[PDB]
């Protein structure tokens, strides 16, 4: 029996086991995340070990395969996907230093709280009251005092972390037959061994640049019109043809601009769409929203929701008695089994989020008759795309009108369209630049094109350079406000959030071609769009089994990926801003600084 | 007239059904054939008939009325039937070609499924070979995947052919425990001492 036959049965063996024991571990966690207790958490972190126990000793069972006698591409993702062998290349030592490592920088991260010269007790961490200023705080001071001691309390603790982690996940991938780390995590978007949809890791950075270097005029205008409206907020500190300061953007990082709305409205006078009021009124619940996108998703022509997902699922916060984590999650707990967890409350916002989640939970279901190992989306950034595609095509004033929550005597109007595209640009094109230079930075780190001395000067450079966000004052090199992010800190890839954003748009613009749209691209609705829904259902299917490109070729019909929807999605936007933006001069002197 | 009715509720209402790997059968050749299978969960997620149309059945005479039963998954129900392939038609229940009789199948989440996992309900995974009509195979000796024989032992390359489903109340319908049995009809050339009522 040749080797094929022998993974066959592994494999075989393999997904029967992990079947098992990944439902009995997902069921232990959704107990857990349900209900907050100390059996639950018990439950929760046996069934996790011995989860990872098996993982681990089946991948071990799985390297005794050569894997190039094997012709099968199936069987070659799976074993490829299961042969990893991950962390534990590295001797002993190098994985006790690297999981103290990642734990403490987590740790420090979590439990960071910074004193200030306020008063001796007056002590904030991040996530309440930190935020809260960064967000809502109109004083220069407040903010940019408050800015500055974050990272100045975090950064200068985490780099004595960050030099020893860099090198150590360099020595981790390296021995994988990797370059290093970035290329390691790059290896996600590797196609190989089917010619005509291939994609080497090294073609994702030169693909990037390319659809960043079309993304670059309208962020461009839309950074001179935020500067612009800017100057009359916070006078005496901005300059009308230098950068922005790091403590204007509305956040902590800037990773976001939504907080800069209530600064940069167009028309203030006229109040944005929302359907909060008008859902009380007729006496709307959680239950309701759930079933209105329900019929909404099956409108579109996919499988209405499993039974068990009504039966097990917690839509609503049973209060304080039963506590569980309130953030929007989908659970795929397998066999069959599919829930949703989210505190619903009577708002847009929980209605935009319940969409999505329900469209990750179609997305899953989609390419439920896959493998374990190929029972996933094609890549990193295709799931929330297709979540986000749903929330989009919700949020649109005729799907509202349609279901009866927008009343008939309403027609939109340029203004409020106007403010929507902006609003919504605040957060798209608006983060796009940030995540494309913390990706670069944290790619050139850990290629070693930044020499150990020049982090944080390269770091400022790249953001005065494509951000346009100039540091408000002087950082010594000890600084590390690349540490300062949760998901740089945490060891978790942050170029999804690009690839994504631009699938979003992909797939927008590639399902509105077969709902016979007829207007701008920020007003189609693929509701009641049959077409449109079985040419989705046709690459959810696919999953993991086939490469992301045959994948992105079926919907959108290219095989790489392109950004022009996501320019013609602010196109109208685009040509606002173009001619609102005559009154100073566009773009940024990277040389001019704040001090 | 009547003479006695068949037991047909001691095989369609069983305390437990049997595994697939051991699927049982039951000799109907001495019981008046009333065909009245409605009354057992009327609602039927699968009844269908191969070689005889579903009332007519009632209404005719044959020689054995061979009765086998088991439990499977919801979607492998249609490994049951003529001319299938996969794990169950293959390695653990395989019809004839030209099977003449019915196959009903029914839920049976509440009774073979625990909050726990029901771990008794094994099924054959691996096989040298695929199975005959009608046969039943109780081995579980070590399937040879590899190319030493592992003299009986269970390691690298040799696994062992019986596996659990571990059925829970929380599984999808596709997964939820499904109780099979087939009515098996065949005439030997022999003088048909039964039939069924007028
Ligand atoms: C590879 O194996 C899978 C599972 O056995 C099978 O479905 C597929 O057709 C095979 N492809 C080949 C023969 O390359
Ligand atoms: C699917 O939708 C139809 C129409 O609403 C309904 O009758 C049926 O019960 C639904 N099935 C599931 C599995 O929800
Ligand atoms: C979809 O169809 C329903 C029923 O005909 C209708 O009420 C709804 O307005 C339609 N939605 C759109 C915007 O196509
Ligand atoms: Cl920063
Ligand atoms: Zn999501």
């Amino acid at each position: 029996s040749t080797i094929e036959e022998q993974a066959k049965t592994f494999l075989d063996k393999f997904n029967h086991e992990a079947e098992d024991l990944f439902y009995q571990s997902s069921l232990a966690s959704w107990n857990y995340n349900t209900n907050i207790t100390e059996e639950n958490v018990q439950n929760m972190n046996n069934a996790g070990d011995k989860w990872s126990a098996f993982l681990k000793e089946q991948s071990t069972l799985a390297q005794m395969y050569p894997l190039q006698e094997i012709q099968n591409l199936t069987v070659k993702l799976q074993l490829q996907a299961l042969q990893q062998n991950g962390s534990s290349v590295l001797s002993e030592d190098k994985s006790k230093r690297l999981n103290t490592i990642l734990n403490t920088m987590s740790t420090i991260y979590s439990t960071g709280k910074v004193c200030n010269p306020d008063n001796p007790q007056e002590c904030l961490l991040l996530e309440p009251g930190l935020n809260e200023i960064m967000a809502n705080s109109l004083d220069y001071n407040e903010r940019l005092w408050a800015w500055e001691s974050w990272r100045s309390e975090v950064g200068k603790q985490l780099r004595p972390l960050y030099e020893e982690y860099v090198v150590l996940k360099n020595e981790m991938a390296r021995a994988n037959h990797y370059e290093d780390y970035g290329d390691y995590w790059r290896g996600d978007y590797e196609v190989n061994g089917v010619d005509g949809y291939d994609y080497s890791r090294g073609q994702l950075i030169e693909d990037v640049e390319h659809t960043f270097e079309e993304i670059k005029p309208l962020y461009e205008h839309l950074h001179a019109y935020v500067r612009a409206k800017l100057m009359n907020a916070y006078p005496s500190y901005i300059s009308p043809i230098g950068c922005l300061p790091a403590h204007l953007l509305g956040d902590m990082w800037g990773r976001f601009w939504t907080n800069l709305y209530s600064l940069t409205v167009p028309f203030g006078q006229k109040p944005n769409i929302d359907v909060t009021d008008a859902m009380v009124d007729q006496a709307w619940d959680a239950q309701r929203i759930f079933k209105e996108a329900e019929k909404f998703f099956v409108s579109v022509g996919l499988p209405n929701m499993t039974q068990g997902f009504w039966e097990n699922s917690m839509l609503t916060d049973p209060g304080n008695v039963q506590k569980a984590v309130c953030h929007p999650t989908a659970w795929d707990l397998g066999k069959g089994d599919f829930r949703i967890l989210m505190c619903t409350k009577v708002t847009m916002d929980d209605f935009l989020t319940a969409h999505h989640e329900m469209g990750h939970i179609q997305y899953d279901m989609a390419y439920a008759a896959q493998p374990f190992l190929l029972r996933n989306g094609a890549n990193e950034g295709f799931h929330e795309a297709v979540g986000e595609i749903m929330s989009l095509s919700a949020a649109t004033p005729k799907h509202l009108k349609s279901i009866g929550l927008l009343s008939p005597d309403f027609q939109e109007d340029n203004e409020t369209e106007i403010n929507f595209l902006l609003k919504q640009a605040l957060t798209i094109v608006g983060t796009l630049p940030f995540t494309y230079m913390l990706e670069k930075w944290r790619w050139m780190v850990f290629k070693g094109e930044i020499p150990k001395d020049q982090w944080m000067k390269k770091w400022w450079e790249m953001k005065r350079e494509i951000v346009g966000v100039v540091e408000p004052v002087p950082h010594d090199e000890t600084y590390c406000d690349p540490a300062s992010l949760f998901h740089v800190s945490n060891d978790y890839s942050f170029i999804r959030y690009y690839t994504r954003t631009l699938y979003q748009f992909q797939f927008q613009e590639a399902l509105c071609q077969a709902a016979k749209h007829e207007g701008p691209l920020h007003k189609c609705d693929i509701s009641n769009s049959t077409e449109a829904g079985q040419k989705l259902f046709n690459m959810l299917r696919l999953g993991k089994s086939e490469p992301w490109t045959l994948a992105l070729e079926n919907v959108v019909g290219a095989k790489n990926m392109n950004v022009r929807p996501l320019l013609n999605y602010f196109e109208p936007l685009f040509t606002w801003l173009k001619d609102q933006n005559k009154n100073s001069f566009v773009g940024w002197s990277t040389d001019w600084s704040p001090y | 007239n009547i003479t006695n009715l068949c037991p047909f509720d001691e095989v369609f209402n069983a305390t437990r059904f049997a595994s697939v790997y051991a699927w049982n059968r039951k000799r109907i050749s001495n019981c008046v054939a009333d065909y009245s299978v409605l009354y057992n969960f009327a609602p039927f997620f699968a009844f269908k008939c191969y070689g005889v149309s579903p009332t007519k059945l009632n209404d005719l005479c044959f020689t054995n009325v061979y009765a086998d039963s088991f439990v499977i998954r919801g979607n492998e129900v249609s490994q049951i039937a003529p001319g299938q392939t996969g794990n169950i038609a293959d390695y653990n229940y395989k019809l004839p070609d030209d099977f003449t009789g019915c196959v009903i199948a029914w839920n049976s989440n509440k009774l073979d499924s625990k909050v726990g996992g029901n771990y008794n309900y094994l099924y054959r995974l691996f096989r040298k070979s695929n199975l005959k009509p009608f046969e039943r195979d109780i081995s579980t000796e070590i399937y040879q995947a590899g190319n030493k024989p592992c003299n009986g032992v269970a390691g690298f390359n040799c696994y062992f052919p019986l596996r659990s489903y571990g059925f829970r109340p929380t599984y999808g319908v596709g997964h939820q425990p499904y109780r099979v049995v087939v009515l098996s009809f065949e005439l030997l050339h022999a003088p048909a001492t039964v039939c069924g009522p007028k």
